């Protein structure tokens, strides 16, 4: 009941998948080899959730790994999480896309989109009742963004009244790990704007800012960052698998958190995060949640929430706790802050509790945030783009695959006017 | 025998209702089982050897709720053809709990009420427990009152909802579904009780003094108040009052039924002692601002009519001597139209304490049901909320995209303008 | 090299039906003068405002037979109906094809178009391509080609928005343009309400494309015409519906919202105007705040069982009336012009 | 004046 | 560039009644396919066709390639030239609602129908007909008894053309042979039919426009009062001598086929006689024509213009 289709594109959605499996099935109480090992019955209450069942009290996730390389397929297969998924839901090419967004969307994806739609079909067709699609790409890559957009298309048309939740990493504004970063990332939310109802934005700069400050790591790596972004995707949908007192589904948060509805790109983040040693000198109460939450630095989107007004704000908390400390916090939160929230919406935070905490944790929580913030990340994108393409820079590439200008400057029109929509509302 | 059927609609009327049916249970001295090792009738139904099967109807589209019932301690309590779950929750959406995902369980619930109203000879009325905010609790009570007042209509419906707070609050889309089910359910409910958490977040801080007070003793709260409330059809007293005199003393116009509750005494085990809790302490400090259960201040406003429930070891001449207190009293304003604004009633049952609670062990306690202008203020607020959100058209796709015309957000706000006249008319 | 223009709201009244004059209904509309009416004691002016026993040849004259001049000049038209269910948007855009006196704006409009053509000076060659579509669920449908099942809507260099991979059909004689109506209108999607026995649950766009070519002067002009017979917002309580016609319903209001919202939005002078939140906004953007002379034909009921629909559709079309236009000629340039440019 | 239609094979 | 004759043909029909009536014999004799004997004195042409034969074998050997070139881009002429009552409406029109007969015009329609309906897809084809008749050096269009003596004018390149008659655009083959059966209508034969059609070739893929234009026109009597021909002949007289000054501007007549005389267009001529013996003399005086017409050698280019955006681009350099 209120199942999720999960989605893992490219390189970086396997391998954040990957470790989002790991932490749901240690919460969940399955051992690596689809076993049930777990202490508390709350856990086999709700498993149909992100698991299926099979003949031997093996519980098999309904997760679709799909690249255009099999390197990264071996190697979550070779891994130590790698044998509860199902063999037959590995879909790979051999071909892959090269950081082309073209060859991942017109003609490597298309060749393998037809076999990735078969499983996602079987898979939800052995739903009780579909809640909605689960995806971890990166926009700045070209199996990623390309592949993943245009299953997105195509899922949304096959199930236009189901929620679309794309867990995407953005380009950081610093330091680029591809050269084409613009170019892929204004096509592919050229589309994510359209098919999606709520899309979470997260940034590597952001990530290595929270494990370098917060969490002083010495050397943080991508199992890190993967971690703390797994933290907020397990975070986002627990009122759907564990009792609580103030439930709230994916839908209740788009609901509450998109006002208008191309503005559903949110920035998460996460609470507690303490550095081994300082724990002892910590005091896990609401109020020190809920100001790690609104912190900045807590984001792991690389916009600062002060240069910006917040439009809706939901804090989904867990554990044990008083419904009156958190919404009297919740709303001092607001009157200290009057002039980073917006005032044609009264009580722009949601709160939703849920009454089981992750193991060894007494509390948690995950903030989700629609700022208009967000503009900046779209602002520099669009900058970068028009100063590669005003000279044409890498372009032979991606309309060697089929690709026009004219689909450039649309994809560019899109993010100026969502950037226009998001200065309207400041 | 005098039989009433209580709807819970809603995490906050079945978290609400498991509160209630834990009280009733421990004043009727039945087990969770169902096994009791009359009065009763009421709430229960005897079966051919023990169970007692209580009249309830619990109804929820979220199925977690429902789940924690059926796996509770109260688990072999309710019939399980009572406990009705959907699929998919409404998402604080008025449009999914009515028009789109309500219509799939409404013949449920109704086939259920039917069967519950033919195993009883002499009912009373409906308890409706739900919230204002929620997309169940706003969309899915309207269809089922349209429902009931089109089957029985003449049979009374009384609702006991948790009002939007002026600050504190959980949703965003909170003022729309508010304002949405109280201009639909206005022209069904004929007495509806209302409280708000953030009253009861209060009363808790400075009576029971407990600073960090959660769902579970506001409900027991509530709990207590309905059953202050119900207590005359249950138990034997001096002046029982029923629910039809509750309508015919309580709302003066037929648009105008929208009291607020208020309980005496809410102490703790430690001022249990050092305190006399007198028959006049009590009515006096029932009728203080700060003990009121909706954040609105009565001195801002008249009384139309006030019932007193009293309860325990009551004596009618320190009724008289409070009410008489009260009436000198300068602060108190009631309207001119009204010389006479009280009706009293008193019952031998004194208050039960749950164990693990926070309330104590008294001999009387009072319920104060006032019709007072002072709920305009709030309807005010929720107004200015609505109309601060409607004028950038925020949320509206939302609604409008499970079957609900743009149109229908004007007509209710025209219809709260009517209502806000309403009472200032009255008022003057 | 500008010439605003407002949008001309024009507002007509239809009859009580048979399923509102039998049931205790009574005529709320008072008119006064030719160009207001008063419901519920309170004023609204728009243009024209059409009683209840206006033919079909009286609202063509006062609205549309602009467009054909307009449209023949060098300018782009566009008309689209708005209102409630079993209001009077088909009947004024289409009504009954084929009879002389029941005809609606779109049949008027080609023959007009047809004879103005005839008329015109002897050295002009007109090319008139016709496209016909449908926004049914948020798709976009051929109602030409029912393999095109659903379309997208692209831009221009100079960004305007279009369909792209809808049938265009070159046409000659108005015979062949009301055949392509009627095999429109065969495979436009209709159902069965309480309120409306034939209602419309798409919103069909008629295009017409009139490319004007002189031979002497090498002058060339092109003109856009839309013709939009929108549906109509819907009730539950009033239309009963169950099943498929409420999710039509629901894809009807949502769509109907986001117009309004672009119309109270260049109303109010912003910034941001939501063209994009639907494919009819796309569609029409250029209509809406652009290089058109648009005229909205609203449609109303009389009655008081409909005063609320009626109330919000005269403030749409009071909105609507304030909103601007920024019209120019369209004027490609030409090859031996071009060539005189680059010699000179 | 005259209306064309393109022969289009 | 390429230098193609203008290419003449000789076609022969067969005797009259009249002629078997008043005892008229069969003088001219055929030796060969590419000449025939009278006189005792061989004339050479490029094709003679027998009395016999069928107008399918002439047209199949002159105007087939007309309706390719001007399909393409080359535009296209043919004549007839003879005495009166000889056989040139039966060579140009023949039967316009006949199978049989379908002489020039119907089947020459017919067939530039059929190559368009074939070949590429990706290809628009504006194809507009006007049809036209002069006499006594005035001007008259045909397709509308309101115009009478109208006038020539210049076009950007060096090419009279009639100004003000009306084209009508035509999309099937029964337009075409309306409008052709309307226009012999209107006609009441000293009279010069002109006939033209302008197919314009317009590519999307490669934004290339091709225009040709072919002229199936007829001539008037040659019993030699007549002036238009008497241009003729000295215009023809200018080319087979050679010398320049040539009177282009004597008679209207020639003012149209200036191009088809020795322009860029490639053109073919055929000539009707009769085998009779009491027309002698005037007989001669065709075929000496026919001799002299292929004396003529034109230039011809494929008319080829750059679309609207080829123009701009070139603006750019
Ligand atoms: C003795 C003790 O209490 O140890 C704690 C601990 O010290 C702290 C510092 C933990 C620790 O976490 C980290 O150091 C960390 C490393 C990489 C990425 C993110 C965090 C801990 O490793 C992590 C671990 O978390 C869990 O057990 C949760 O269930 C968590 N599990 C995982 O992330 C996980 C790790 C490996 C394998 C499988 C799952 C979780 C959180 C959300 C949703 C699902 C699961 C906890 C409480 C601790 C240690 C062990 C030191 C903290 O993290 C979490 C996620 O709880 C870091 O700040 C918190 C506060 C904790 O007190
Ligand atoms: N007193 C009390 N109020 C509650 C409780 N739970 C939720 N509320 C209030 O109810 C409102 C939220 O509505 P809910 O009743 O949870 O929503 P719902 O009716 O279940 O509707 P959906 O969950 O959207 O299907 C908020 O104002 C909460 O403060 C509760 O247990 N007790
Ligand atoms: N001016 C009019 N005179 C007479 N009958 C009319 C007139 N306008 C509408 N009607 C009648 O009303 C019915 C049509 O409703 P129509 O006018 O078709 O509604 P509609 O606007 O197309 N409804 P919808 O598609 O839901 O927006 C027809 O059968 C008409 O005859
Ligand atoms: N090859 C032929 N076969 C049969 N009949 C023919 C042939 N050629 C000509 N005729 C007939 O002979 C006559 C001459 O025809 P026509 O073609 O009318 O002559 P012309 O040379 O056009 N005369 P004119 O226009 O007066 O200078 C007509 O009756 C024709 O039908
Ligand atoms: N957190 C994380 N990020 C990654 C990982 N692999 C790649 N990335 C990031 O993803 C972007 C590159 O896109 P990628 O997914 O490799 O291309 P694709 O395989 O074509 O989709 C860069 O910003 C990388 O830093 C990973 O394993 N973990
Ligand atoms: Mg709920
Ligand atoms: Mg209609
Ligand atoms: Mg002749």
């Amino acid at each position: 009941m209120r199942e999720i289709v999960h989605i893992q594109a490219g390189q970086c959605g396997n391998q954040i998948g990957a470790k989002f499996w790991e932490v749901i099935s240690d919460e969940h109480g399955i051992d690596p080899t689809g076993s049930y090992h777990g202490d508390s019955d709350l856990q086999l209450e709700r498993i149909n959730v992100y698991y299926n069942e099979a003949a031997g009290n093996k519980y098999v996730p309904r997760a679709i790994l799909v690249d255009l390389e099999p390197g990264t397929m071996d190697s979550v297969r070779s891994g130590p999480f790698g044998q509860i998924f199902r063999p037959d839901n590995f879909v790979f090419g051999q071909s892959g896309a090269g950081n082309n967004w073209a060859k991942g969307h017109y003609t490597e994806g298309a060749e393998l989109v037809d076999s990735v739609l078969d499983v996602v079909r079987k898979e939800s067709e052995s739903c009780d009742c579909l809640q909605g699609f689960q995806l971890t790409h990166s926009l700045g890559g070209g199996t990623g963004s390309g592949m993943g957009t245009l299953l997105i298309s195509k899922i949304r048309e096959e199930y236009p009244d189901r929620i679309m939740n794309t867990f995407s990493v953005v380009p950081s504004p610093k330091v680029s790990d591809t050269v084409v970063e613009p170019y892929n990332a204004t096509l592919s939310v050229h589309q994510l704007v359209e098919n999606t109802d709520e899309t979470y934005c997260i940034d590597n700069e952001a990530l290595y800012d929270i494990c370098f400050r917060t969490l002083k790591l010495t050397t943080p790596t991508y199992g890190d960052l993967n971690h703390l972004v797994s933290a907020t995707m397990s975070g986002v949908t627990t009122c759907l698998r564990f009792p609580g007192q103030l439930n709230a589904d994916l839908r209740k948060l788009a609901v509450n958190m998109v006002p208008f509805p191309r503005l559903h790109f949110f920035m998460p983040g996460f609470a507690p995060l303490t550095s081994r040693g300082s724990q002892q000198y910590r005091a896990l109460t609401v109020p020190e949640l809920t100001q790690q939450m609104f912190d900045a630095k807590n984001m792991m989107a690389a916009c600062d929430p002060r240069h910006g007004r917040y439009l809706t704000v939901a804090a989904v908390f867990r554990g044990r706790m008083s419904m009156k400390e958190v919404d009297e916090q919740m709303l001092n939160v607001q009157n200290k802050n009057s002039s980073y929230f917006v005032e044609w919406i009264p009580n722009n935070v949601k709160t939703a509790v849920c009454d089981i905490p992750p193991r060894g944790l007494k509390m948690s929580a995950t903030f989700i945030g629609n700022s208009t913030a967000i503009q900046e990340l779209f602002k520099r994108i669009s900058e970068q783009f028009t100063a590669m393409f005003r000279r044409k820079a890498f372009l032979h590439w991606y309309t060697g695959e089929g690709m026009d200008e004219m689909e450039f400057t649309e994809a560019e029109s899109n993010m100026n006017d969502l950037v226009s929509e998001y200065q309207q509302y400041q | 025998m005098r039989e009433c059927i209580s709807i819970h609609v809603g995490q906050a009327g079945v978290q609400i209702g498991n509160a209630c049916w834990e009280l009733y249970c421990l004043e009727h001295g039945i087990q969770p089982d169902g096994q009791m090792p009359d009065s009763f009738n009421t709430f229960f139904s005897e079966t051919g050897a023990g169970k007692h099967v209580p009249r309830a109807v619990f109804v929820d589209l979220e199925p977690t709720v429902i789940d924690e019932v059926r796996t509770g301690t109260y688990r072999q309590l309710f019939h399980p053809e009572q406990l009705i779950t959907g699929k998919e929750d409404a998402a604080n959406n008025y449009a999914r709990g009515h028009y789109t995902i309500g219509k799939e369980i409404i013949d449920l619930v109704l086939d259920r009420i039917r069967k519950l109203a033919d195993q009883c000879t002499g009912l009373q009325g409906f308890l409706v427990f739900h919230s204002f905010g929620g997309g169940t609790g706003s969309g899915f009570t309207s269809l089922l009152m349209e429902r009931l007042s089109v089957d029985y209509g003449k049979k009374s419906k009384l609702e006991f909802s948790i009002y939007p707070a002026p600050q504190v609050s959980t949703a965003v889309v909170e003022p729309y579904n508010s304002i949405l089910t109280t201009h639909t359910t206005l022209e069904h409910s004929d007495c509806a009780f209302m409280v708000d958490n953030e009253a009861i977040y209060d009363i808790c801080r400075r009576n029971l003094d407990i600073e960090r007070p959660t769902y579970t003793n506001l409900n027991r709260l509530i709990s207590q108040i309905v059953s202050s409330i119900t207590a005359s059809l249950r138990f034997d007293g001096a002046l029982n009052v029923d629910l039809t005199e509750f309508q015919t003393n309580l709302v003066p116009y037929p648009r105008i039924h929208f009291p607020l509750a208020t309980y005496a005494p809410v102490i703790s085990a430690e001022k249990a002692y050092h305190e006399q809790l007198s028959v006049a302490e009590i009515t006096n400090a029932c009728f203080e601002p700060a003990n009121q259960m909706v954040k609105c201040d009565p001195r801002h406003g008249k009384y139309m009519a006030c019932c007193l429930l009293y309860r325990g070891d009551v004596v009618p001449k320190d009724v008289n001597a409070a009410i008489a207190t009260i009436k000198t009293k300068r602060s108190i304003q009631f309207v001119d139209w009204c010389p006479t604004g009280f009706k009293v009633g008193i019952n031998y049952q004194p208050p039960t304490v749950v164990p693990g609670g926070d309330l104590a062990k008294v001999q009387r306690a009072v319920c104060m049901l006032s019709n007072t202008t002072a709920i305009a203020e709030a309807w005010a607020r929720l107004d200015h909320k609505f109309d601060l959100m409607y004028a950038k058209r925020a949320f509206v796709h939302w609604y409008v995209g499970e079957g609900m015309e743009e149109g229908e957000f004007s007509e209710a706000r025209e219809d709260m303008a009517a209502l806000e006249k309403d009472y200032e008319e009255v008022g003057v | 090299d500008l010439a605003e223009c407002n949008i001309k709201v024009m507002c007509r009244f239809r009859p009580l039906n048979e399923s509102e004059v039998n049931r205790g209904d009574k005529y709320i509309a008072k008119f006064q003068g030719e160009d207001t009416v008063v419901i519920a004691s309170k004023p609204y002016a728009f243009d024209r405002v059409f009683q209840s026993s206006t033919s079909q040849e009286q609202v063509y004259n006062d609205c549309a037979k602009k467009i054909v001049k307009d449209v023949l000049e060098g300018y782009n038209g566009t008309i689209f109906a708005y209102g409630q269910t079993s209001s009077g948007k088909t009947h004024t855009m289409e009504g009954k094809l084929h009879d002389p006196e029941g005809m609606g704006i779109i049949p008027r409009i080609v023959q007009d178009i047809f004879n103005y053509i005839y008329s015109m000076d002897e050295n002009l060659e007109f090319h008139i391509k016709v496209s016909y579509f449908e926004i049914y669920l948020d798709k976009i449908r051929d109602l030409l080609d029912v393999s095109k099942t659903n379309l997208s809507v692209h831009e221009d260099k100079n960004r305007v928005p279009y369909v792209k991979g809808c049938t265009e059909r070159f046409v000659c004689s108005p015979d062949e343009v009301m055949d392509t109506i009627d095999e429109g209108k065969s495979n436009r999607h209709v159902a069965v309400t309480n309120m409306n026995e034939h209602s419309s649950r798409s919103h069909s766009i008629f295009l017409i494309n009139v490319k004007q070519e002189n031979t002497q002067t090498e002058q060339k002009l092109s003109g856009k015409l839309y013709l939009v017979d929108l549906a109509g917002s819907e009730k539950v309580s009033k239309t009963g519906a169950e099943g498929a016609v409420l999710d039509e319903a629901k894809n009807i209001n949502k769509s109907l919202s986001a117009l309004g919202n672009v119309i109270s939005a260049l109303a109010e002078g912003s910034t941001y105007v939501p063209y994009r939140d639907s494919k009819m906004t796309r569609i029409l953007q250029d209509s809406l705040g652009g290089n058109c002379r648009t005229t909205i034909v609203i449609c109303c009921s009389p009655s008081s069982y409909n005063e609320s629909e009626t109330k919000s559709t005269l403030l749409f079309g009071q909105r609507a009336k304030t909103i601007k236009n920024t019209v120019c000629v369209n004027v490609e340039l030409t090859a031996e012009q071009w060539k005189k440019k680059y010699e000179k």
